[PDB]
């Protein structure tokens, strides 16, 4: 999945 | 502040508004310091500029205003008022090419070109004009050509050994005047030949002052 | 024409020096620069 | 040769050797109350008034602005035809204000008029060199110096120069009247300070103690002494009652020449402006620099003290004038 | 691990020892002389506000958790993003100021007054509020579901809305500002070269060579520090094989140029030359 | 040619306006700021409106606020006066003062000729007297009272005296209660301590008679005196 975003980890 | 100081600070703001506007129209226009080397300096460039004490000429050319200040021949010493023109846009130093074999009506202590080289160098060593640019103008173009045919050209400079041609003589005398100033990195010297066309002399002036105001604007932002 | 204006009032220089000292010491009280003035008495807040 | 040969034998002691017993003046701390902003060009000369409130300043932008010091509110804005003005004076009553531009024309402007604009009262175009200083004896007679190594006594009602003081060898650069506006001393570039008179017509005694170009000059409120500011980093306070030199104020710490000389009400604090971006305060009695007036970005050019000694004005080339107290 | 954390204290200290002097140079000698001093002062305060919000995100990536509050992270994550926007936006209005003052001297006189300079700085700060408010209304604290740990990051209802915001900050935040400073600086060198040849200087002089090199350096550094930061954000949406091994140093490239731009402009200027 | 001219209709009906137009001449315009003062028949002066130099500070009186609209055209050197609705209370002779405010100035210097109009908190400037019949030739004292002490913190008390020769406009006699106006003889002498405001006319020639006024310049709207007539 993505597992990352702007500055922290995000739920997929 | 009782109905009087409230109007006093309002009048001051109206005066400050006019003073702020007065600085804008004074910064966009071009100022020119016309300091000649002989008794009557800038005899050609002032004929096209549309108009005791100093003479200043205000004229607009190419959507740009110009102010040429000429002091003429004054008995006062330049050391006491050379700092007043600090901050001028450009400086025009008209020099004639017929000063190496001619002597002014004086005690004949020094030659005309020797005094012109010292007068041009005296302006550059002044601590006020270390940033302003001086524009050199060579006068008597064809008159200098006829003098070459009957002169060794080595009167003022005996160590010089070159061609007796107007193309080479004008190039040599240009580098000789560009080596008089000790501040070569801060000042940019513009050399041009005065023509009787009545429109080419001011065209180089407009192009020279444009190269200076573009550096002041770059110095304003900080890119310089 | 140098002798037109020459004066003889130079018999003593120390006496005229006392005149300058006596003048500054008699008017030093009315000088706000020398006398420390409060904020309520002087202008400019 | 024999002019000052006998003037040395009559000097056994000096002024500094006598004033060493009186109360010494400590360090003078002067805080800048308000900075007179609004200018956009370098200031060169100014003048105070009797009311210690109004003051005039000359600027290179072609504007002779007049305001009050107590509120710092610009009263009048006089557009100058000659932007290269080097001197200006204020009337003791506040009626006429003159300024000496580079056009060799002492354009006198009348403040109290029936209209709103500041019209021109008179124009003095008799000088040949640059106008260096001007001082108002009264609202009719005026003594204006120029760069033509001469001084002139002009009249506003007459329009022509009454007496032209021609006794100086070097370029005149300063003027200073008397408390009664009867006599006045002028310092030129030949290191000569001449006491010019009105009843006699011209100078009555000279002083050649300096060694270089004298820039500015002032006058002691007593009327018997005066200080002079030269360019060799020293000021020599001469004596009018003994045609000699009382003392000198020189120091190797400073390297620049003097540009402004002023006196307070009591004449103790010798306000002397220099070209080191700051101003000094001399004791004038023992040659001890009590305090220094710093805060200006560029070198100061003008310096005036009110008649009552309330405020001290210092003007520099950064288009900012500071008021001290 | 801690090696990337070691240079974190260096990038903040480099911006600390430098930005603390940039304000001291401006308001002591220049003291807001004209419009050109307001922008450099804005970049100086925008870097410090960005250097005081970076220590929260710098050490949080090492611990893989957010020990601070839940609501406090929503603001801080929006302040540093706004400090990132107000810095690149001020670099845009600075390039426009340098373009108008050089190319159109007759038109720049209307902006030389401090009256317009003060409102244009308050306006560019308000433009940062409009761009970062979608990143503020959606910012929240939700667990990453990996190890049931606390995390503070942007929350979106659908993954389709995630692709709109990742390019919105790329269009409005990276591509448009660098195209403005890239075009404004190009028009300066283009106009300067045309005027220099008219005065009789066919070859580039020493003053012209120094300016175009100082101008070229400002744009390339703004690229090689923000483009590597922006390119990593978009590749995280396709392949997740990054393993967070580049995200720690990619943000450091943003913390470097933002903390070096005021010093790169301040130290290489006439105000700091007279002070030093 | 410092005189001022006013334009106004003979009489106007309720529900309209006359658009009082005042023009300037001689003096430099755009630097003083014109006033508006009307004088009802057998009554005293009263300030109406005032605009500063450049339409910066616009002040209205408590009696005309919301009905009159003061206007001007400085490039034309002309002053206008727009009104919404005329009432029987507005029947008066409007004047323009042409004053200026700075340090050392002479405010309320030269009033205009004024035009007539006919329709078919505040410092109450009170006066101890209204008509003093005295033979002319030598000193005659006249006082004035104020509601609030006009002595300000700076040290300047703002008070102006008017003469208003019979058949003419009021003129400035003494400004700041102690400084003689520009164009008046050395006979007028003003003293007082905050509220006394005594005016001694030591000469009192034949042309010195008229309805006098004392106006404060500390609180808006500006209120004039009751009126002191001399014979």
């Amino acid at each position: 999945c993505k597992n990352f975003f702007w500055k922290t980890f995000t739920s997929c | 502040l009782s109905a009087e100081d409230k109007a006093a600070v309002e009048r001051s703001k109206m005066i400050d508004r006019n003073l702020r506007e007065d600085g804008e129209k004074a910064a966009r226009e071009v100022k020119l310091l016309l300091l000649g080397a002989g008794e009557s300096g800038k005899c050609t460039i002032v004929k096209q500029m549309k108009i005791t004490g100093i003479v200043e000429t205000h004229f607009t050319f190419k959507d740009l205003h110009f102010k040429m200040f000429d002091v003429g021949a004054q008995r006062s010493e330049r050391k006491k008022w050379i700092h007043c023109f600090e901050g001028v846009t450009a400086i025009i130093f008209c020099v004639a090419l017929s000063d190496y074999d001619l002597v002014l009506a004086e005690d004949e202590e020094m030659n005309r070109m020797h005094a012109s080289m010292k007068l041009f160098d005296s302006i550059c060593n002044n601590k006020w004009f270390t940033d302003t640019s001086i524009i050199l103008f060579l006068n008597k173009k064809d008159l200098f050509e006829e003098k070459i045919k009957k002169s060794p050209l080595t009167i003022c400079y005996p160590e010089y050994a070159g061609s007796n041609t107007y193309e080479e003589a004008a190039a040599y005398i240009q580098c000789q005047f560009e080596d008089l100033n000790k501040r070569k990195d801060t000042k940019e010297i513009y050399t041009h030949f005065t023509c009787s066309t009545d429109t080419k002399n001011v065209q180089f002036v407009f192009d020279a002052v444009t190269d200076v105001i573009i550096k002041n604007n770059l110095k304003d932002c900080g890119l310089f | 024409q140098l002798k037109m204006e020459a004066n003889i009032d130079r018999i003593k220089v120390s006496k005229a020096a006392a005149d300058l000292m006596a003048y500054c010491e008699a008017h030093a009280k009315e000088d706000p620069l020398l006398t420390p003035v409060p904020a309520s008495e002087n202008p400019f807040r | 040769n024999q002019i000052r040969d006998a003037r040395k034998a009559c000097a056994d002691a000096t002024l500094s050797q006598i004033t060493n017993n009186i109360d010494p003046v400590g360090r003078i701390q002067m805080r800048t109350r308000r900075t007179l902003r609004g200018h956009l060009a370098k200031i060169y000369a100014m003048h105070w008034g009797t009311d210690s409130r109004l003051l005039v300043s000359a600027s290179q932008d072609g504007k002779l602005i007049i305001w009050d010091s107590y509120t710092t509110n610009k009263v009048h804005a006089i557009p100058l035809r000659s932007s290269w003005v080097m001197t200006c004076a204020y009337a003791p009553s506040g009626n006429y204000v003159a300024c000496g531009g580079l056009d060799n024309i002492c354009s006198i402007y009348n403040l109290k008029t029936r209209e709103g604009n500041v019209r021109v009262s008179r124009e003095l175009a008799g000088h040949t060199g640059y106008l260096s200083c001007c001082r108002f004896l009264d609202d009719n007679q005026i003594v204006t110096s120029s760069g033509d190594t001469t001084c002139a006594l002009w009249d506003i009602e007459t329009g022509q120069q009454t007496t032209t003081f021609t006794g100086h060898t070097g370029d005149v650069m300063s003027l200073s009247l008397a408390p009664d506006t009867r006599l006045f001393v002028s310092g030129a570039c030949d290191a000569s300070a001449k006491l010019w008179d009105v009843r006699e017509g011209m100078c009555r005694q000279t002083f050649t103690g300096h060694e270089s170009d004298i820039n500015a000059i002032c006058f002691f409120p007593n009327g018997n002494a005066f200080a002079t500011g030269s360019d060799d980093a020293t000021c020599r306070l001469f004596d009018l009652r003994a045609d000699q030199e009382l003392m000198t104020y020189s120091h190797d710490n400073i390297i620049c020449g003097i540009t402004s000389v002023s006196f307070s009400k009591s004449g103790r604090l010798l306000l002397a402006g220099y070209d080191d971006f700051n101003c000094n305060v001399w004791d004038a009695l023992k040659a001890d620099r009590a305090g220094v007036l710093a805060g200006h970005d560029n070198r100061v050019s003008c310096l005036g003290v009110t008649d009552d000694g309330m405020a001290v004005a210092t003007g520099s080339w950064d288009s900012f004038l500071k008021i001290w107290n | 691990m801690v090696a990337i954390q070691c240079i974190y204290a260096l990038v903040c200290l480099v911006g600390l020892v430098g930005n603390a002097l940039v304000i001291f140079v401006i308001l002591r000698y220049a003291k807001m002389k004209t419009a050109t001093n307001i922008y450099l002062l804005n970049l100086a305060v925008a870097d410090e506000l960005f250097m005081l919000s970076v220590p929260f995100v710098a050490s949080s990536a090492a611990l893989r958790h957010w020990p601070f509050g839940s609501v406090l992270c929503r603001a801080v994550l929006s302040v540093d993003g706004l400090n990132m926007f107000t810095s690149v936006f001020c670099l845009t209005v600075l390039s426009v100021d340098r373009y108008v003052a050089v190319v159109h001297p007759l038109r720049a006189a209307t902006y030389r007054r401090p009256s317009v300079a003060k409102l244009i700085n308050l306006g560019v700060w308000l433009a940062s509020l409009l761009v970062t408010l979608p990143i503020a209304i959606f910012a929240d604290t939700r667990p990453a579901r990996g190890g049931q740990a606390v995390a503070c990051n942007l929350q979106w209802p659908h993954p389709a809305w995630s692709a709109v915001f990742v390019v919105y900050t790329f269009l409005l935040g990276f591509l448009l500002p660098v195209l403005a400073i890239g075009l404004c600086y190009l028009l300066i060198v283009g106009k300067m070269r045309a005027v220099a040849l008219r005065a009789g200087w066919q070859q580039r002089r020493r003053s012209e060579k120094k300016i175009t090199r100082l101008v070229l350096m400002f744009v390339v550094v703004f690229v090689l520090c923000w483009m590597p930061f922006y390119v990593v954000q978009l590749l995280n949406l396709f392949v997740t094989s990054l393993d967070a091994t580049v995200n720690h140093v990619s943000l450091i490239l943003s913390y470097a140029n933002s903390c070096a731009n005021p010093i790169l402009y301040g130290f290489l200027s006439d105000n700091f030359r007279r002070f030093f | 040619d410092v005189q001022l001219v006013e334009s106004g209709g003979g009489l106007v009906q309720p529900g309209g306006s006359r658009k009082l137009s005042c023009s300037a001449s001689g003096f430099a315009f755009s630097s003083f700021g014109m006033h508006w003062v009307r004088q009802a028949p057998e009554k005293g002066l009263e300030w109406v409106a005032y605009i500063s130099s450049g339409s910066g500070t616009i002040y209205y009186a408590d009696t005309v606020k919301g009905r009159f609209t003061i206007s001007r055209d400085d490039p034309k050197n002309t002053l206008f006066l727009q009104m919404t609705s005329l009432r029987s209370e507005d029947t008066a002779m409007y004047y323009c003062v042409r004053s200026i405010y700075y340090y050392g100035s002479s405010p309320f210097d030269f009033w205009g000729q004024g035009t007539t109009l006919t329709v078919s908190s505040d410092i109450v400037m009170t006066q101890a007297t209204s008509s003093v019949p005295v033979t002319p030739g030598e000193s005659v004292s006249i006082s004035c009272r104020s509601s609030k002490s006009l002595l300000h913190s700076n040290g300047n008390t703002y008070l102006y005296w008017f003469l208003q020769r019979p058949g003419q406009s009021p003129q400035l006699l003494i400004y700041r209660m102690s400084n003689l106006a520009s164009g008046v003889p050395d006979r007028f002498s003003g003293s007082g301590s905050g509220t006394a405001f005594t005016l001694t006319i030591s000469r009192l020639e034949a042309e010195d008679v008229g309805v006098y006024y004392c106006m404060q310049h500390l609180e808006y709207p500006l209120t004039f005196g009751a009126g002191t007539k001399l014979e």
